[PDB]
């Protein structure tokens, strides 16, 4: 039906990293019924520029996908934490201690007994990288405000059907028990 | 034993906070050009 | 007489303010936090008690 449509904002769930719900811009919108065809011709067009900005910043920031709100982000498109190899300076010569303690009487209340010392550079990141759910600093990067250049114009099937909050993309069904 | 009545100074109200029926969708004002069905004041029902 | 203090404070004719600025400070009319993408390019619900 319409065409310069008003972008559909994406909601967040600080819980499971995947997003939640979606809805036209509930609040941020002008009130032009007190305007004549000299700025109702410019509000129409400021909104179009907004739509174009949203499109560009969507195609420039998002990581092309096939489902608007994927039910489980793969383990290669979710920002991972790559810390630095932790290096502990092992603070003694084990051989030296054990040796002297056995010998003499040292009960030992760098080192003086032996000038030997070695780091134990470890690994720090993880074993299996994270899989499901993106963090906030990824939500505002993936789910840019979505512009729906035409309304629910089609068969039930083709319809952004990741917008309705009560969607279970796993089973393509609306949840219940409410 | 009598006493003295208290004292109520009923008077108009500061800044005239009232005489003019300000923000209320049911009774609005208008500042539009004479030959224009438009308006210049919408006055949503949440604004003090 | 043994005594226990009692404290109370009056802030009459005023309204409590909790600015949206990250530092709670008036850095301008348009708060920085209320203009970051996270609260601008992503709808958010809100709950207060």
């Amino acid at each position: 039906s319409k065409e310069i449509p008003t972008p559909y904002m994406w909601s967040y769930q600080p819980q499971m990293g995947l997003a939640a719900g979606a809805s036209q811009d509930y609040s941020s919108r002008m009130n032009w019924l007190s305007a004549g065809p000299h700025m109702i011709g410019r509000v129409n067009g400021i909104r179009a520029t907004r739509n174009q900005i949203l499109l560009e910043q969507a195609a420039l920031t998002s990581t092309p996908r096939s489902q608007l709100n994927p039910p489980n982000w793969p383990a290669a498109q979710v920002y991972q934490e790559n810390p630095a190899p932790t290096t502990v300076l092992l603070p003694r010569d084990a051989e030296a201690e054990v040796q002297m303690t056995n010998s003499g009487a040292q009960l030992a209340g760098r080192s003086s007994f032996t000038p030997r010392q070695a780091y134990l550079t470890l690994q720090s990141s993880s074993s299996q990288p994270r899989s499901g759910g993106i963090g906030t600093l990824q939500f505002v990067e993936e789910f840019v405000p979505s512009v729906y250049f035409n309304p629910f114009s089609g068969a039930p099937g083709l319809y952004p059907d990741d917008f309705i909050p009560n969607y279970d993309a796993v089973s393509e069904s609306v949840d219940g028990y409410d | 034993q009598a006493a003295p009545n208290r004292p109520n100074y009923i008077g108009f109200r500061d800044n005239f906070i009232g005489l003019m029926y300000y923000n209320s969708t049911g009774n609005m004002g208008v500042l539009a050009g004479q030959a224009s069905q438009l308006n210049a004041v919408v006055d949503l029902q949440d604004r003090n | 007489v043994p005594s226990l203090t009692q404290k109370k404070f009056l802030c009459d004719r005023t309204m409590w303010r909790i600015p949206f600025s990250s530092n709670f400070m008036s850095m301008g009319a348009l708060t920085d936090l209320g203009q970051n993408m996270l609260y601008a390019n992503s709808a958010h619900a809100l709950d207060m008690t």
